[PDB]
């Protein structure tokens, strides 16, 4: 739909300066996507969007620690 | 509200020893029956080594350091999980 | 950076920064003349014999002591709330680069496209290479292109810090477990310093912050040439 | 006369300009020739000399005004006092350096400071007004 | 009668600040102090690179 | 009888007396640690070690300097001896309790003492934020004996602004209002109220801080839900009141000592600075986060801290106006005294304007942990609380001793302290606007001019704070016994002759309605 | 000889404070608009001027050949 | 039980210039010397292990 | 405030002697520490 | 009751001047001095 | 002689041996939380017991026995209640944003909600409301003592303050029991850390209010108090309607609320 | 329903406290809890003020509402006047034995 | 308020009471010298021959530095109310601060 990515856009429901939600969301959204996708049979790359975005704006340690929580089962979002 | 009791004309020990008896113990009595009936130990949940509990950042200044002060072998897990 | 004997802000690098230099000058003319026109009143009261000690009436002049007073501070409130209010402004960026605060360095992430993260700590002096400053220095600076809108993300993996760049008016707390967020945009290429702002323990004096602001296609090459 | 402590609760003599007729006589007790003047003082004040005026103002008051106002020389002692201790503080300050403080840091060898200086104009360090700005980048030296 | 001003208070005042302007001057030019005024003006740049 | 009468008191005056003995040994300990942080500034370099030790030594030098200075000078110091005898009461209306608050104060600065001598220190800022105070970051007991050390010290004063407010409240003569109790009393009320409602705010965050550290709780620990940030509030709910409790009996002693000075019956416009002090101490519990601008809060959250904190200046600026006008017209006397007073006037003009400046949080983002904050802060406290505690020593010493100090003397300490304070701070306004940090031990080189000339200026005041230990013993050592004071028909507490007998008001003033 | 004529007696302080705050507030707008001009003015036209035909890749170019970047050479 | 407040009264108010916290008899100073004793013992004892934590520990 | 002359008198000399030993008092202790702070550290 | 008057309500003696300048040189002495031998503790430690 | 009404204290040992006991009592729990040792930390509890006690026993030989509480003592000692109840309301205000603060924006270590992934709160509806219906009822008791007191009927006052206390106790029984059964413990986050700091400081305000009414107890059986004289009795019903009122904002707040 | 059993004031109270229920049963004030209402303050009809010694502070509010209070030491003697509005007092001195 | 006319005649019917006490000669000056003004001579007038009544000749001359002291700068004043009182001071035998020496410092 929208290639040319250039960083995650300005996103009205994290307006302020604290954007932890920002990327805990777009985190959040992609793994759910990808489970819906996986399940289906369906195709991943309709999550890709979410995917670009937490990459952007996700610290890579807290990626790696919420994916190694996500393999041990001990990750506490809803996936 | 007024509550739905009522009574007045003027200040008295009577008075409060009947709300004593005829509301406040009698709610106690109540609330003691309603406890003492979903009493009675609760099917403990699967153990999962959450990140977010059974912080550890220092030992326990008492038993071996890694027990709560008020821990219940049989619904505390330990950071590895429950009792054996 | 700062020059020897320097007295005020250091020369703005951003549109913001230059907004926040008028607007400090105008607070400043109404210190000055607030301080001075104490100091004088001061000196009158006290350069006369002549003396007058029976009850004096306080309601009058108490009126002129809160209101010019608060008109005075509506002048200063109102220039500085339109300042706040523009930073805030949503202004797009074109970039997003994360940095996490450590004990005592900085480190850089940009994965907007590729993982690019690298670490980048203080220059020792006895290192530093002949025209170097003292304490100021890095080994691999925050390279980025200039004339462009720039997101900042700042946290930190262990205490607090504070990411500053005092001449691009910047200055973002580093917090574990919380993304703040900052916009940058530097007019002009060059080199623009800080350094940590928030006590952070032993070298809390000796981690700074160096951005290299250069075209585009140099920060592309460059972002390239560090995977 | 003789104040003491004991009496801090009664009235007492001040020199005030402020206060000119104070709670009590500066001298109360009187001798036999005191005792004369003030009966001489019930009588027309035209018949008593100059001295016996002042007589019965200095039995009256302790300092006339120019007496209690005058001005005094302590400004001297008080700013040659505190020039002398800041000049006291310079021997701590020259202790300090000879015995505390080692050698700075290399950075600011004169060879350092012409080589840095001339990095922070390459890199046009404060170019609108602070650093830069005084240097003519033309001319390659610093404006006049 | 003169008091402890009227008798030392010229002596004061001048020894005191003979004495603060020397020992200054002398801290201030004489010891190895590092003032680091701007270079604007005082310094010849010189190659770095 | 000594242990009865020192160890066991339950006299207001003794008491006080022990409060200005115990504050003037913590002045000395709070100024040898401020020597200290300017030697190790005073030429570029490292002179100490790293920024441990300096901010172990930075740490110390405030936490000495507000609760083991400025807090027992002016509070139990001053408001001990002054408050009863100014309303005529016989004692404070909890006697007994009041000697706890005193004797709670040593253990805490050996608590204090002992965290800097354990392991590194607590190198943490009188702030003590987490994670660096936590126990990762500052293992080991320093920052725990810090946290007990805070909580002794707030129990001393919670339980000293009960006893204040209910002696100020309760034991005033039958007629007297509250409107007709003199300007230092009403300070003091004020800044008990303060103190009774901040301390327990900070005590419940320390606490907060210490089971963080020892019971493995996780309030401000993002690893188990917590954040660093609430910490921030709760400490700066308690720390935004402190500095007005810091300067608030400073206020009231300005007020009596320009009074007295410019020969005055009372403080022009008395109900004004009534209101301006009530004021004050009201929006004082609503301005907190200006000390958090840069934590990343919202930008309405930023406009509304913003204001608040600078409709402050209105109620202030009524009683700087008031001072000048009850030296309007005075009889001026220029005693040291009204010196420190005047030097306070004009310093804490400057301080309170730099706050203006800092209230912009669009310019406090370039301003936030630079030295402008130390230079605004040290000109309101080391120009204004040491101006006013000072001015109100001189001015009272007579009273509390019975001996006279030598003004000549004591003008020469006020004119090199002044030297000093203003060279010493000053200069931290540029080093402040050009980007120098706080809490550096060392700083780049383009800083080193203005430093130099900051702790040449601290050695200035030094030499002032050693002549001041000598004038003092001046005094006792030629015991000039004090005869009349001037104006005691509106200055009560020098009405039962210098120093007072251990017992006044044993018959109470007498004092009509009509 | 002749008589001293008679001078103003009453509201000496009052007067003297009249003449003195308004010879202060002409100080302020006096200084204002030096202070204007000799500083906040002086800062407007410096920016206004250098950014007037400021060019930002020959500023680049020139930093770039004085070797001052590790990303351009 | 019986109202025997006015012989306390009586004690307590017995003009023998005791202070309060001594006025009930032997009793009051046994047990104010044990909580001073213990006060003052346990203070040293505070100072003993202050310096016994001021330096590292093998 | 007026007050009566010295019961003790400290003359000059007795000030500088007083003057004296309480600079020596701040100064001797903290120089010395400062003096050895090569060997405290540099040890 | 307990003395009254200058010199007598104070914990310390004024009675003799130079003891005095003995008790105040070791009181605010020893203020003064404790932070540089508390410094000069934490760095002979490490 | 005065011939003022207000009370001049004799000299007394309790606020040295009280701030010793202070710091016995920090020191103590620094050598226990630090140098595994006990010893400092039991011997600051005992010298602050033994302090609290001669002291108040002197507070109580001050008034019943010398006569020294005037209407206007009385009157200070009203106004010093008062402010250390408002004290000791700031101070659990401070935990209380602490609970509002974490539970309001729950941060994604716990899942990013209220209660936090893991966590299985009681449920409100049994031992915590029991225990709201005995801290009212006990309000409800106490105001019975209250009045029989005032008008001089000693033993309905004794029978009702007695009601009043158990309930005190059973209130502290079932809240022991209930920290015992809890699956969460002090170390489980956030959660743990609010709820076991709340309630247990809550807790021992009840044991210090229960004490205290106990003391009431044993000064009415020895006849201390008169139908108009008894500010120890009305201290302690202030300070107990404190903790009721405090139990009230916790059930509310974290049991209910945050459940 | 019915017992008594708890002594009252008059019964029990003691000291102090008892002194000032007494005194106040006879409309007296020996402790100053009271203000003591102006006489209209000339020399023939002043303000009499009890003591127990030979002086005692007075402060005079001079006009209602006054914030400043002016305080002397009245003594036993003839009438003094304060010194702001000149309203006249006289000390009455006796002996709480007197 | 009252015109300056009115406050004068006030004063000099203060002083002019003939049985005027030396309490509420004291308190009348030590009042009046706090305001913003230098008495006129009719003030001092009356002042001056209350002290006569009083017997009292130095708060005559007391009286009459307080006028100079109230001038302060404005020396034209104190040569001109004395001029205004040379009747009233011969007549009393009052000799000035200035002919007693009591100017000289
Ligand atoms: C006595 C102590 C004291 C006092 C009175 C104050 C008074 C004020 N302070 Fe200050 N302050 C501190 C002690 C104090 N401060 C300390 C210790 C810190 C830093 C804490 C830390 O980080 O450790 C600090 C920090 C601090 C900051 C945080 C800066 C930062 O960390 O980035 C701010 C910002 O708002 C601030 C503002 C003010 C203001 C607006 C006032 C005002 O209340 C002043 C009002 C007074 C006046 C304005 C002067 C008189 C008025 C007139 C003559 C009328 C005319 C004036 C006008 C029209 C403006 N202060
Ligand atoms: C029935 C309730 C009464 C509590 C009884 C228990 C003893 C503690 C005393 C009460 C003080 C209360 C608050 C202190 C903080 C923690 C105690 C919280 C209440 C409690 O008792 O929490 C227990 C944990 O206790 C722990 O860690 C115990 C740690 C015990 C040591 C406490 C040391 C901390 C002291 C700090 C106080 C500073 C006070 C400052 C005053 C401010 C001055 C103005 C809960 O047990 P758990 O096994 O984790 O979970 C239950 C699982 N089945
Ligand atoms: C357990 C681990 C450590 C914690 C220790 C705390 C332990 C428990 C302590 C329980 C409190 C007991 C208080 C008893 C006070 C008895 C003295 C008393 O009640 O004294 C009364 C005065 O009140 C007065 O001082 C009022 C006295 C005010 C008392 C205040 C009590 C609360 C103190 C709590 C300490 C809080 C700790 C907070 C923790 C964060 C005496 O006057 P009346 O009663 O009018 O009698 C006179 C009549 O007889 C005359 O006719
Ligand atoms: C009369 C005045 C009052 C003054 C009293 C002074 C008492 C001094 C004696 C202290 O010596 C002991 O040494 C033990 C070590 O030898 C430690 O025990 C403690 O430490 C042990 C480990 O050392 C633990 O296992 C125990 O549980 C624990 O309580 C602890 O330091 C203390 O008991
Ligand atoms: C921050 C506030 C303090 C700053 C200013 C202090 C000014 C110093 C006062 C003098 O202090 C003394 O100076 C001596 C040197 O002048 C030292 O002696 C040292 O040096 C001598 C000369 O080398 C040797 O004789 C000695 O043994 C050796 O101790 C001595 O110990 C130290 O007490
Ligand atoms: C013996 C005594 C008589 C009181 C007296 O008048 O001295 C009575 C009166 C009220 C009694 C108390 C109250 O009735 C309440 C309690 C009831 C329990 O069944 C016994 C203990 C209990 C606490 C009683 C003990 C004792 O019998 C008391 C104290
Ligand atoms: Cu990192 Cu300071
Ligand atoms: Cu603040
Ligand atoms: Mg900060
Ligand atoms: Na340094
Ligand atoms: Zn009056």
């Amino acid at each position: 739909k929208i290639k040319n990515y250039q960083t995650a856009p300005f996103d009205s429901r994290f307006p302020n300066q604290n954007q932890t939600r920002n990327c805990w969301q777009n985190y959040l959204d992609f793994h759910r996507c990808e489970k819906a996708m996986t399940a289906k049979g369906g195709d991943v790359s309709v999550c890709e969007w979410y995917r670009r975005v937490y990459k952007s704006l996700c610290p890579i340690s807290w990626v790696s620690t919420w994916d190694d929580r996500r393999a041990e089962g001990t990750f506490p979002g809803k996936i | 509200a007024s509550a739905a009791k009522g009574d007045h004309g003027g200040t008295g020990a009577r008075t409060w020893r009947f709300l004593t008896f005829g509301l406040a113990l009698p709610s106690v009595a109540l609330c003691t029956l309603n406890s003492w009936l979903h009493s009675g130990h609760r099917e403990r949940p699967a153990f999962i080594p959450y990140h977010h509990l059974r912080i550890r950042t220092k030992p326990f200044s008492w038993g071996d350091g890694n027990h709560t002060f008020f821990h219940n072998p049989r619904v505390n897990p330990l950071p590895t999980g429950y009792e054996k | 950076m700062a020059y020897p004997m320097q007295l005020g802000f250091q020369d703005a690098t951003s549109p913001i920064m230059e907004e926040l230099l008028h607007f400090h000058d105008h607070t400043l003319m109404i210190v000055f003349l607030i301080s001075s026109l104490v100091l004088y009143i001061i000196s009158l009261m006290l350069t006369t014999k002549l003396t007058h000690t029976s009850t004096m009436d306080a309601q009058e002049v108490e009126t002129i002591w809160t209101i010019l007073p608060a008109i005075i501070l509506i002048l200063i409130a109102l220039p500085s709330l339109r300042i706040l209010y523009m930073m805030d402004e949503i202004n797009n960026p074109s970039l997003t680069v994360k940095t996490m605060g450590h004990q005592w360095y900085w480190s850089y992430e940009y994965t907007d496209y590729e993982d690019l993260s690298f670490d980048s700590y203080m220059i020792p002096t006895s290192e530093l290479k002949p025209g170097e400053l003292r304490l100021l220095e890095v080994d691999n600076r925050v390279v980025l292109p200039m004339e462009m809108t720039i997101r900042m993300l700042v946290s930190s993996e262990d205490v607090l810090h504070s990411w500053a760049v005092p001449s691009l008016g910047l200055k973002t707390d580093a917090i574990p477990g919380r993304l703040n967020q900052t916009t940058l945009m530097s007019s002009r290429p060059g080199l623009y310093y800080g350094q940590c702002s928030e006590i952070c323990g032993s070298n809390h004096s000796f981690m700074p912050i160096v951005l290299e602001l250069v075209p585009l296609k140099y920060f592309e090459k460059w972002s390239a040439s560090m995977l | 006369s003789v104040v003491k402590s004991e009496d801090y609760a009664l009235p007492s003599y001040v020199d005030r300009r402020d206060y000119p007729l104070p709670d009590v006589a500066h001298v109360k007790n009187l001798s036999a020739s005191q005792k004369a003047l003030k009966e001489k003082e019930k009588a027309s004040w035209s018949s008593l000399s100059i001295d016996e005026k002042v007589e019965l103002y200095r039995l009256k008051f302790k300092e006339s005004f120019a007496e209690m106002n005058r001005s005094t020389n302590e400004w001297k002692t008080v700013v040659g006092a505190a020039m002398f201790f800041i000049g006291f503080t310079a021997l701590l300050l020259i202790w300090e350096k000879h015995y505390v403080y080692g050698p700075i840091p290399h950075t600011f060898e004169e060879e350092w400071v012409a080589k840095q200086t001339k990095r922070m104009l390459d890199m046009k360090v404060a170019p609108i007004q602070g650093f830069s700005a005084k240097w003519d980048y033309d001319k390659n030296e610093w404006k006049k | 009668a003169p008091d402890f001003h009227d008798k030392y208070g010229n002596a004061v005042l001048a020894s005191g600040a003979t004495f603060c302007v020397a020992v200054w001057v002398y801290m201030a030019t004489q010891i190895g102090i590092e003032w680091n005024p701007s270079p604007v003006g005082r310094v010849t740049p010189k190659e770095w690179r | 009888m000594f242990i009865n009468r020192w160890l066991f008191s339950t006299n207001h005056k003794d008491i006080g007396t022990l409060y200005l003995l115990f504050g003037a040994w913590a002045g000395m300990v709070g100024t040898a640690l401020s020597l200290l942080i300017r030697a190790e500034l005073g030429q570029p370099g490292t002179l100490l070690g790293d920024d441990q030790i300096y901010n172990v030594v930075v740490t110390a030098h405030a936490f000495v300097m507000i609760f083991f200075m400025v807090m027992p000078i002016m509070i139990g110091g001053f408001g001990n001896w002054l408050v009863p005898l100014m309303i005529g009461a016989p004692d404070m209306a909890f006697p007994r309790m009041n000697n706890m608050s005193f004797w709670l104060l040593p253990p805490s600065f050996l608590l204090l003492l002992a965290s800097s001598m354990v392991e590194a220190g607590a190198g943490t800022g009188w702030t003590v934020y987490p994670p660096l105070a936590g126990n990762l970051a500052h293992a080991g007991a320093s920052v725990d004996l810090t946290i007990f050390s805070l909580h002794l010290a707030g129990v001393s004063s919670i339980l000293g602004a009960i006893n204040f407010i209910t002696t100020i409240i309760n034991m005033k003569p039958p007629a007297m209002s509250q409107y007709q109790t003199p300007l230092f009393v009403w300070s003091v009320m004020i800044t008990a109220v303060l103190l009774l409602l901040s301390l327990p705010v900070l005590a419940a965050g320390i606490t907060m801080l210490l089971t963080d550290r020892n019971l493995n709780t996780t309030f401000f620990d993002p690893a188990g839900g917590g954040d660093p940030i609430l910490y921030q509030h709760l400490f700066w709910f308690f720390g935004h009141p402190e500095v007005y409790i810091l300067i608030l009996p400073g206020f009231g002693m300005i007020s009596h000592i320009v009074t007295y000075y410019s020969g005055k019956k009372e403080p022009f416009g008395y109900m004004g600075m009534v209101w301006a002090m009530m004021s004050i101490g009201f929006l004082g519990f609503i301005v907190w986060a200006h000390h958090m601008f840069t934590v990343g809060m919202d930008v309405d959250t930023r406009a509304y801290f913003t204001s608040a904190t600078m409709i402050i200046a209105i109620p202030t600026g009524v009683k700087v106006f008031s001072w000048l006008a009850t030296l309007h017209g005075g009889n001026i006397k220029w005693s040291p005294a009204m010196m420190w007073a005047l030097g306070f006037i004009f310093l804490f003009t400057v301080g309170g304007l730099t706050g203006i400046v800092l209230a912009n949080s669009s310019l406090d983002i370039v301003l936030h942990d630079t030295y402008y904050v130390v230079a605004h802060f040290h000109y309101v406290l080391s120009m204004g609380a040491v101006f006013a505690i000072m001015g109100g020593f001189v001015h009272w010493f007579p009273l509390f001793s019975g001996y006279t100090l030598n003004d000549t003397w004591a003008k020469i300490h006020f004119a090199i302290m002044f030297v000093g304070v203003n060279m010493t701070f000053f200069p931290q306004h540029f080093l402040g606007l050009s980007g120098m940090p706080r809490r550096y031990s060392d700083y780049p080189d383009a800083y080193t001019m203005w430093n130099t000339i900051s702790s040449m200026g601290s050695f200035i005041s030094l030499t002032a704070v050693m002549l001041m230990v000598f004038i003092i013993w001046e005094a006792f050592a030629s015991k000039r016994e004090v005869l009349t004071v001037d104006l005691t028909t509106t200055n009560l507490e020098w009405l039962n002759g210098c120093p007072p007998p251990y017992h006044t008001f044993e018959e109470p003033t007498y004092v009509n309605l009509k | 000889s002749t008589a001293l004529a008679k001078p103003q007696m009453r509201g000496l302080l009052a007067r003297r404070l009249r003449f003195h705050i308004v010879g202060a507030f002409m100080v302020s707008l006096g200084f204002a608009t030096f202070y204007k001009f000799a500083v906040a003015e002086k800062r407007k036209k410096a920016y206004a001027d250098f950014y007037r035909n400021y060019d930002s890749m020959k500023d680049f170019e020139e930093m770039r050949k004085a070797g001052i970047f590790q990303s351009a050479k | 039980f019986e109202n025997r407040v006015a012989e306390k009264q009586k004690l307590f108010q017995e003009d023998n210039g005791l202070p309060v916290h001594l006025k009930g008899g032997a009793t009051d100073n046994i047990l104010y010397r044990v909580t001073m004793t213990l006060c003052l013992g346990g203070t040293l004892y505070s100072l003993y292990c202050l310096g016994w934590a001021s330096f590292p520990h093998k | 405030i007026t007050a009566k002359p010295a019961k003790t008198p400290t003359s000059p000399k007795e000030q500088a002697i007083g003057l004296s030993v309480t600079f020596l008092s701040f100064l001797l202790p903290a120089g010395w520490v400062l003096y050895h702070l090569d060997n405290y550290k540099k040890s | 009751h307990y003395e009254e008057g200058p010199g007598k309500n104070i914990p310390f003696s004024v009675e003799n001047k130079w003891r005095l300048l003995a008790m105040m040189t070791l009181f605010f002495g020893s203020g003064f001095a404790a932070p540089f031998f508390i410094v000069r503790h934490q760095l002979l430690k490490k | 002689h005065q011939t003022h009404a207000y009370h001049m204290v004799n000299p007394s040992p309790w606020p040295l041996t009280g701030a010793l006991s202070a710091l016995l009592m920090t020191s103590g729990l620094t050598m226990w939380f630090h140098f595994n040792s006990m010893t400092l930390l039991m011997i600051g509890l005992t010298t602050n017991m033994l302090t609290m006690y001669q002291w108040w026993r002197d507070v109580i030989r001050e008034s019943t026995f010398q006569g020294h509480h005037t209407p206007a003592v009385q009157k200070g000692l009203r106004y010093g209640m008062i402010l250390f109840i408002i004290s000791e309301v700031l101070f659990f205000t401070g935990f209380f944003w602490a609970f509002y603060h974490s539970s309001l924006a729950p941060t994604p270590e716990l899942g990013g909600c209220w209660p936090p992934t893991g966590i299985h709160p009681l449920n409100p509806l049994e031992v915590p409301l029991l225990n709201t219906s005995v801290l009212l009822a006990s309000g409800v008791s106490i105001t019975w003592a209250h009045h029989s007191l005032m008008e001089g009927d000693r033993k309905h006052m004794l029978q009702a303050l007695f009601i009043t206390i158990t309930l005190g106790v059973y209130f502290t029984l079932l809240q022991a029991s209930e920290y015992y059964e809890a699956p969460f413990t002090i170390s489980d986050g956030v959660y743990g850390s609010t709820f076991f700091v709340a309630t247990g400081f809550h807790g021992l305000h009840v044991i210090i209010g229960s004490t205290f009414l106990i003391v009431c107890f044993f000064r009415q059986l020895k006849f201390h108090f008169t139908s108009n004289h008894h500010f120890g009795f009305e201290a302690a019903a202030w300070y107990w309607h404190f903790v009721d009122v405090v139990w009230l904002f916790l059930y509310v707040s974290i049991y209910w609320w945050g459940s | 329903a019915s017992g008594g059993g708890v002594p009252t004031d008059e019964e029990q109270a003691t000291g102090l406290e008892r002194e000032v229920m007494l005194a106040a049963r006879k409309g007296q004030d020996p402790y100053n809890i009271l203000a003591p209402k102006a006489t209209s303050g000339t020399k023939e009809d002043p303000n009499l003020v009890p003591s127990i010694t030979n002086k005692r502070i007075v402060g005079c509010i001079c006009e209602e509402d006054n914030s400043t209070v002016i305080w002397f030491w009245l003594h036993k003697g003839e009438a003094q006047r304060c010194p702001s509005c000149g309203t006249h007092y006289k000390l009455v001195p006796h002996q709480l034995a007197h | 308020h009252e015109t300056d006319e009115e406050f004068d005649a006030r004063w000099v019917t203060y002083f002019n009471k003939p049985d005027i006490d030396a309490w509420e000669l004291r308190k009348g000056m030590n009042t009046l010298v706090g305001y913003d003004l230098v008495p006129e001579p009719k003030i001092i007038d009356a002042a001056l021959r209350a002290c006569r009544r009083l017997n009292d000749f130095a708060s005559a001359v007391r009286i009459l530095e307080v006028v100079k002291d109230k001038a302060g700068p404005h020396k034209e004043i104190y040569p001109y109310v004395i001029q205004e009182l040379r009747p009233t001071l011969n007549e009393l035998g009052i000799s000035t601060p200035e002919e007693l020496g009591l100017d000289k410092v």
